[PDB]
Formats: C-alpha cells, sequence, structure tokens
C-alpha cells in the first residue's frame, strides 16, 4: 500500500505538473496576439 | 546598397554602429545647409546661434534568412549624438516588418 501511495504522488505531480506547462503556452498564445494588435508605438515587439 | 549585406554573414554589432555613423552625420550636413541658406540674409544679425537640427532615421532590419543583424540600445545611440541633435532621447526607431 505504500508502494502504491507512493506512485501515486508520482501521478498527481505528473498530472499537476501537465496542467502547468499547457497554461504558459494557451494563455501566451492569447496575450501575444492582443499586445501585437493593440500597440502602434512599436518599440515593443511582444510580451510573454 | 551602401551596406551590400556586409552583416548578413558575420558579426554586426561592431561595425553596425560605424555603418551608422556615416548616415546619420551626413543627414546633418543638409540639415544646417537648408537652415544656412535661409539664414544668408540678415548676415545673422538676429539669431546668430545655429540650433541643434531634428534627425529621424527609419530603419527596418528585417533578415532575409539565417540573418541576426545586431540592433543597439535606441537611448544608448541616441545620447551618443548629444551636443549635434536636439532630440537627444530617440535620433533612429528601429523596427521589423510584420
Amino acid at each position: 500500500a505504500i508502494e502504491d501511495l507512493g506512485r501515486g504522488m508520482a501521478a498527481v505531480d505528473h498530472a499537476i505538473m501537465q496542467y502547468h506547462s499547457k497554461m504558459m503556452e494557451q494563455i501566451n498564445r492569447t496575450i501575444a496576439e492582443l499586445w501585437q494588435s493593440t500597440y502602434q508605438g512599436t518599440d515593443i515587439d511582444t510580451i510573454q | 546598397k551602401r551596406f551590400k549585406g556586409l552583416e548578413k554573414k558575420q558579426d554586426n554589432r561592431q561595425e553596425v554602429t560605424k555603418r551608422l555613423m556615416q548616415i546619420v552625420e551626413e543627414m546633418i550636413a543638409e540639415a544646417n545647409e537648408m537652415w544656412r541658406s535661409l539664414h544668408e540674409d540678415s548676415q545673422d544679425d538676429e539669431d546668430e546661434e545655429q540650433p541643434l537640427p531634428l534627425i529621424r532615421l527609419k530603419v527596418e532590419y528585417s533578415s532575409p534568412e539565417g540573418t541576426k543583424f545586431e540592433v543597439e540600445n535606441p537611448q544608448r545611440f541616441s545620447n551618443r549624438f548629444a551636443g549635434k541633435v536636439a532630440n537627444q532621447n530617440d535620433v533612429v526607431h528601429f523596427y521589423r516588418k510584420k
């Protein structure tokens, strides 16, 4: 049972790690588009 | 043509500055002459002092492929002309075509 729960740690930790990375891509997908469309001074290409 | 892309196949930071000096400097050459042409009359009786002309250079550093032109800090580039241009904050604006 201890082995099972110890690798349950790895499952949930791996699962939780999967959610964190992908969101940075999603959010970052949306952020880059609005900044490019809105800014016109042009001294900054984009932000992440 | 003046550059002939000697930066495209090589490092650029060191000599890029060297390249623009000849371009920015000659702009100031005609900057004062046209002022001088209009101020030939009256023999500079009034406002004899020569005001610092305004210069703006619009450079696009779009690279064809596998090329990385080096771009210097705007402010640091601009202030290098302190005493020759009024707008020391910005003399060139660098942008890449989208």
